[PDB]
């Protein structure tokens, strides 16, 4: 609990500190390798490989809602490099509302079925 | 300095987690 309690403040921190076709490409390669996951190592390779794809994706107020909604749901190591990436992702947003929503949902269903 | 922060922020993200949490 005192961990998860030094997470958020860190998040709080950062917040208050903010204030074509060859990249559709690059989304489906990313779902490819999210999809090689799908059915502390075994968090290690997925949460290892969920960073060169965000990357890819990402570098090709609202992103932050959707992503801290998307935390919510995984927190209700394995959360707290995830919640660094989270961090990571308050100071560059980046992407389109529709294709993060279907990014992120697609985050809710494989943690769905990591449940 | 695109490749720099895309293989320099990720893949030693999986460095330090291979480690962490396969060791």
């Amino acid at each position: 609990r005192n961990l998860l309690v030094i997470a958020l403040l860190f998040v709080s921190f950062m917040i208050w500190q903010a204030w074509g076709n060859w990249g559709f490409s690059i989304i489906i390669i990313t779902f490819i390798v999210r999809g090689i996951m799908y059915p502390p190592l075994g968090g290690c390779f997925p949460l290892l490989i969920q960073m060169p794809i965000f990357l890819a994706l990402y570098y090709m107020y609202i992103l932050p809602i959707l992503m801290g909604v998307t935390m919510f749901f995984i927190q209700k190591i394995m959360t707290f490099m995830p919640v660094i990436f989270t961090v990571f992702f308050l100071w560059f947003p980046s992407g389109l509302v529709l294709y993060y929503i279907v990014s992120n949902l697609v985050t809710i269903i494989q943690q769905q079925l990591i449940y | 300095m695109a490749a720099a922060v895309m293989m320099g922020l990720a893949a030693i993200g999986a460095a330090i987690g291979i480690g962490i949490l396969g060791g």
